[PDB]
């Protein structure tokens, strides 16, 4: 309900607007708390007041629309005075909205001049919203006098105050999951310990027993890497609980538990479809203060956002007003070409699009609000300070690895930036050096994000990552729109490349804030021995400049005692016994029959598609040679003309005529009848005996009939 | 092919042996890492190369696919005719000094106010010339003031008209029968000459305006064409003010100023039955040609004056200022010139150049990197010996039996060196270090 | 239009030439095997090289070194002397 009235407020532009935004701030400000009987103060009377109070609000609202329409549309004549005075109430008619929406009424033939100076466009006299605000209104109105709300209270009353109990069993539990993982991990630590204990072992003894062949103890790296010998070889290779609604409430715990990404997500949206400096605010302090903190974000941060976003949404209202000369048609159209233009740097514009965006951004904080509350956790060095040492010292912490996640958003990323180059350039669609130093960039970003990956810097990361926040933010808002001269809102691939690097953001700040994974964590992809792991990993090889892209980067920064080459002999190596032993695995899948012959369907479809794709690929260039060196054609010439003369002298006799109309009298097409005479003439051209005037007259009509009568 | 297997050979075995004393002439110890200096160094090479070899086809084809400049038109010139006939009316003047009262570029004042003029030209209701609005202003503000060029041609004959009595007489007589002949309207652009295209680029457009069949209007003409004064030629929307010069194309024609034109002018043309290409010239203005004969037939001159379509007071029209020799006004042009010409286009775009690019990168890759970077695991047998010294020892002992004039020895050794890369084995126990 | 490109035979070399490279280049290669590789690509059972291997990225990857390139070395023996290399792929027993 409180979603339908912002909405229907924000959507209109009027001071009855602004109340709609008043009382649903009012309302959704006090959250649940007027939801009781406490103190017994006539609360619960309280709150149906208010509720009935912005139901006759938005009666009254209705009415004034209703009565303003025809004073819009047939009283508008008061509204044509001089100035002052009549540019005073040109101006309150702006901001009340004073229009004519039904359309089938005639136009005021003699006023259109003052149209012009005060311009409002059709669809804000009109209701729409306002008439679907007062249908979901009403329906709540209809429940608070329902059976069903008393035990809403119950579910309130006496049990959102044992938030402080329900806060102390969280944090039993998540320090429980903590000695979970705690002793989980020393347990790894000893199996890890243990095999290398073993190994070493293992090659201990191996040698002690190859001693009488070991006649060379290593003193470099190199006798050592070459030392092998068959003396460490001699040894044997050792309604209900049901699933029906499991994804439901998996889903609502999994909304219930991440509000807050949710939150930091649709501000980013928000942020991304309204592109301005009063919007920039909102995910900047998200990603810089209250995502990354490493505890939930204080309650501080909460306020403040609320704060701010309800400040900006009546900013932003107030900015869709007439009065101002930038929300105007002239302005507006005077000003579109140019991104860097006051309005759209600011962010403000006539937005026909109705922006719900901000209104579920101030739903999805408030809700997070709400969920706080209801867990009871909403409640020297300064506080910077102690921020920093509470983000590098987790004492509430969780371990997982999402670098596959992260790399799998910027590769992401990156394949949109490059497919969709042709918006950050620009007739003019040629490429700029623009694009190619933005990949350069990105690509240096993958490096560097792998390398304090690798190297499991978190300080590394976090700086890298705030400077990453304020580059694609400052880049992509000011220098993007200043270099393409295209607006952020016109931007759509651009912003969902700002929408997709701010998901890397998020992933990123929860990497960081329970800090890189100091487990042993392998290639990523060589986990799991199956068909869509081999495939992917034959791609990644088969996909050049990208293998020992990651080998470099993993030796370099890594720590290891082998050299380079040495080290992509044993990158190659892996990949190979690793595709070796996912072929064998694959095979055991699906087993073939000995003696049986492979059945002559799989014969036929594995052998029509390789046979037809190499031939089509045999004659493909030819198909395209002659798909592409087809026969041109001229039309008729248009204007002939000739010159007769001396040499060097004006034209003694010139002539110019022309019109290919097919009525011309001087360019006329040949008559059927005359070509059909002229070839008769030509043919009946020979001798009856020297052959040289029949073989004349054999090129002469084939000549002729060479060209038709066109 | 067999001398060429042994050079082959012992071009490997001497690599080997010489990669063998050189790792021994800077050892590296063993179980301490290679240094941190030592991975920064070896690092920043290779990567930085390899991702620069990435994107250096980019780098040159942007460094090598970048925009062009052509400097405004010298030369223009103006050609009214009927159909295969002499210049009715021809003009031709130019100078691009920025002085010239002809051929002057438009000024910032002039250019405020036609834009001014075009952006209130909507409606209140009528989204359509929302619209239109939109589509026009963005089509004016991409060409900034130094790319439109006021051209004012004079109303007065260029030259006296030079038409045979003859071939007038056939003029006549053909425009007085049912024979339908057209109006010619030719302007053309010429461009000052580019040493780097090296090409007179001259831009040339043609609006042939039929004649209506009606006896009354061609008996006006043929008057006015045989001398009789008082009967003027009208030709009906045939000279656009406004024009567009692209760098290489015809003129092309401002199609959302000219839908501005037609309707969102108070005086709406009736354009509601038009032939399609017709209507597309609906907005174009209407010369006025009048003979002067003056003196003796001989001196046939004529004199345009152009009728702006619907109404002539409105503000998008530019204003032409009167001769300050005759007292007529000139014909006016208004030109949107273009600037940009393509180098290379990426040589006929036809996606060649990214699937070139992809070829070059997928074969110099699986060419050069895959092999000489990456040792195939059959390589590893050969080229990890730990101790070459007795297979270059046998191969050198080869090398002097064949300079030694004997050759009894050098096939046996020959095999003793193919058995040696044939069993590996016998590898294994031929090549192990020192003891 | 194009007259194949002022038509001199070079149309059809090039078509030819780069049917000769593609070929020669990715059918034969990565289509058919050579007889050096059958010694690699046809192991019955690599579970004894794969955990060779992952042994190695774990001794490297618990900040150990003493016994990385040991292994390696192991691996390299592997890989050069195929007699040890039949006798460390047999499947199970």
């Amino acid at each position: 309900t409180l979603m339908s009235t912002l909405a229907a407020g924000i959507a209109g532009t009027s001071l009855f607007a602004l109340g709609y935004i008043i009382f649903t701030l009012t309302m959704l400000w006090s959250g649940n708390n007027l939801y009781v009987m406490n103190s017994t103060l006539r609360s619960f009377e309280h709150t149906l007041k208010r509720w009935n109070a912005l139901l006759g609000y938005t009666l009254f609202t209705i009415t004034m629309k209703v009565c303003l329409q025809i004073f819009g549309c047939v009283f508008l004549s008061w509204f044509d005075q001089s100035g002052g005075w009549g540019k005073t109430l040109c101006i309150v008619r702006q901001l009340f909205s004073i229009t004519c929406v039904n359309n089938e009424c005639h136009v005021l033939k003699e006023l259109e001049d003052f149209s012009k100076a005060c311009a409002v466009e059709t669809k804000e006299g009109n209701i729409g919203f306002d008439v679907i605000a007062l249908s979901f209104l009403v329906f709540q109105i209809r429940i608070f006098h329902s059976w069903y709300f008393q035990h809403c209270m119950v579910e309130y009353r006496s049990e959102v105050i044992l938030a402080n109990r329900g806060a102390v069993l969280k944090n039993q539990l998540i320090e429980k999951e903590m000695k979970e993982q705690n002793e989980q991990q020393k347990a790894k630590f000893n199996d890890i310990r243990r095999r290398t204990e073993a190994i070493r072992e293992r090659y201990q003894k191996q040698i002690e027993r190859g001693a009488a062949e070991r006649d060379f103890e290593p003193v470099t790296y190199g006798h050592a890497k070459r030392a092998g010998d068959y003396y460490m070889f001699k040894y044997d290779p050792e309604q209900q609980k049901s699933s029906a609604t499991r994804l439901l409430n998996a889903v609502v715990n999994c909304i219930g538990a991440h509000t807050d990404i949710l939150c930091y997500f649709f501000a980013i949206m928000t942020q991304v479809m309204t592109g301005g400096l009063i919007t920039l605010p909102l995910p900047l302090m998200s990603l810089f203060w209250g995502n990354l903190s490493n505890p939930r974000p204080s309650k501080f941060f909460w306020v403040t956002m609320i704060t701010y976003t309800e400040c900006v949404i009546v900013i932003k209202f107030v900015c869709q007003f007439a009065f101002m000369p930038y929300n105007s048609i002239t302005w507006r159209t005077e000003h579109q070409m140019d991104p860097m233009s006051l309005d759209k740097l600011f962010g403000v514009s006539q937005r026909d699009s109705f922006a719900l965006w901000d209104i579920v951004l101030l739903f999805s904080l408030f809700f997070h609000r709400y969920m706080l509350r209801k867990l009871g956790l909403w409640k020297q060095s300064g506080p910077i300070g102690r921020f920093i040492h509470q983000l590098f010292h987790p004492k509430f912490r969780y371990i997982r690895d999402l670098y596959p996640i992260m790399f799998g958003i910027d590769v992401i990323c990156f394949l949109i930036m490059t497919f969709g180059y042709s918006a950050f350039g620009e007739k003019a669609s040629r490429i700029p050096v623009t694009l190619v130093v933005m990949l350069v960039g990105m690509t240096l970003a993958i490096i560097i994000d792998r390398a304090l990956y690798l190297r499991k810097s978190v300080v590394g990361k976090l700086i890298y990552q705030v400077l990453m926040i304020a580059f694609l933010h400052i880049w992509v808002f000011l220098v993007l729109p200043n270099m393409t001269r295209r607006s952020a809102i016109s931007n759509h691939v651009a912003q969902a490349l700002y929408v997709i690097k701010s998901c890397y953001f998020l992933v990123s700040a929860w990497q960081i804030r329970n800090g890189y994974p100091e487990l042993c964590i392998g290639n990523l992809l060589t986990h799991s021995y199956g068909m869509t792991n081999m495939i992917a990993f034959k791609v990644f090889m088969n996909i050049p400049f990208l293998f020992e892209l990651r080998t470099a980067i993993d030796w370099t920064w890594t720590d290891t005692s082998m050299p380079l080459f040495d080290f992509f002999n044993m990158e190659n190596f892996y990949a190979h016994i690793f595709n070796i032993k996912c072929a064998r695995q694959f095979e055991a899948a699906y087993p073939a029959p000995r003696g049986i012959p492979k059945g002559k369907l799989v014969k036929y479809m594995m052998g029509f598609p390789i046979i037809i794709g190499v031939v089509i690929f045999i004659f493909s260039p030819l198909l395209l040679w002659s798909l592409l060196n087809q026969i041109g054609t001229i039309s008729m010439p248009e204007k002939v003309t000739l010159r007769i003369s001396i040499e060097g002298y004006p034209p003694l006799y010139e002539m110019e005529a022309q019109g290919s109309n097919h009525d011309n009298a001087e360019l006329g097409m040949i008559k059927p009848d005359q070509l059909a005479s002229l070839n008769q003439a030509l043919t009946d051209s020979y001798t009856t005996r020297d052959t040289n005037s029949i073989l004349r007259s054999r090129m002469s009509v084939s000549y002729l009939k060479g060209y038709t009568y066109e | 092919f067999d001398f060429f297997n042994m050079e082959n050979f012992y071009a490997h075995i001497f690599n080997i042996k010489c990669a063998r004393q050189f790792e021994a002439a800077y050892p590296a110890p063993r179980g301490i890492p290679k240094g941190k200096l030592v991975k920064y160094m070896m690092g920043f090479p290779i990567i930085i190369g390899v991702v620069i070899f990435i994107f250096s086809p980019l780098l040159l084809w942007s460094l090598l696919n970048q925009i062009g400049t052509i400097s405004m038109p010298e030369k223009v010139t103006l050609r009214i005719s009927i159909e295969g006939y002499p210049p009715l009316y021809e003009m031709e003047a130019q100078g691009s000094n920025h002085d010239n009262a002809e051929l002057g570029m438009i000024k910032p004042d002039q250019l405020a106010s036609l834009n001014q003029a075009l952006t209130d030209s909507y409606t209140t209701r009528d989204t359509n010339s929302i619209l239109r609005s939109r589509m026009s202003v963005s089509y004016l503000k991409g060409y900034t003031y130094e790319d439109i060029l006021i051209v004012r041609f004079r109303p007065e004959s260029e030259i006296y008209w030079p038409i045979s009595q003859d071939s007038r007489n056939a003029m006549i007589d053909k425009l007085s029968r049912n024979t339908s002949v057209n109006f010619e309207v030719s302007l053309e652009f010429t461009r000052p000459y580019d040493p780097n295209e090296n090409a007179a680029l001259k831009h040339s457009k043609s609006w042939l305006v039929p004649i209506s069949l009606d006896m009354t209007i061609r008996a006006k003409i043929q008057s006015a064409l045989r001398g009789d004064p008082g009967h003027p030629i009208l030709i009906p929307q045939s000279i656009p003010a406004f024009i567009q010069v692209p760098n290489q194309g015809e003129l092309t024609l401002p199609t959302s100023i000219g839908n501005t034109i037609i309707n969102d002018g108070n005086p709406r043309i009736n354009t509601t039955g038009m032939e399609k290409s017709d209507e597309a010239r609906a907005w174009f203005d209407s010369l006025t040609l009048n003979l002067e004969q003056g003196k003796s037939q001989n001196e046939k001159m004529w004199i345009a004056t152009s009728e702006h379509p619907g109404d002539q007071n409105a503000k998008l029209w530019i204003k032409t200022a009167n001769t300050t020799y005759s007292g007529r006004p000139y014909l006016q042009v208004v030109g949107f010139i273009d600037r940009a010409f393509p180098s290379f286009l990426a040589k006929v775009f036809k996606g060649g150049v990214i699937a070139v690019y992809l070829s070059v990168i997928l074969v110099v890759g699986r060419g050069l990197v895959r092999g000489i970077f990456t040792t195939s695991p059959s390589t590893v047998m050969f080229t990890e010996l730990p101790n070459a010294d007795h297979l270059l020892k046998i191969c050198l002992d080869i090398y002097l039996v064949r300079e030694a004039k004997d050759f009894m020895l050098e096939q046996d050794l020959f095999a003793k060196l193919i058995f040696l890369f044939r069993s590996p084995a016998t590898l294994i126990e031929w090549t192990r270090m020192s003891k």
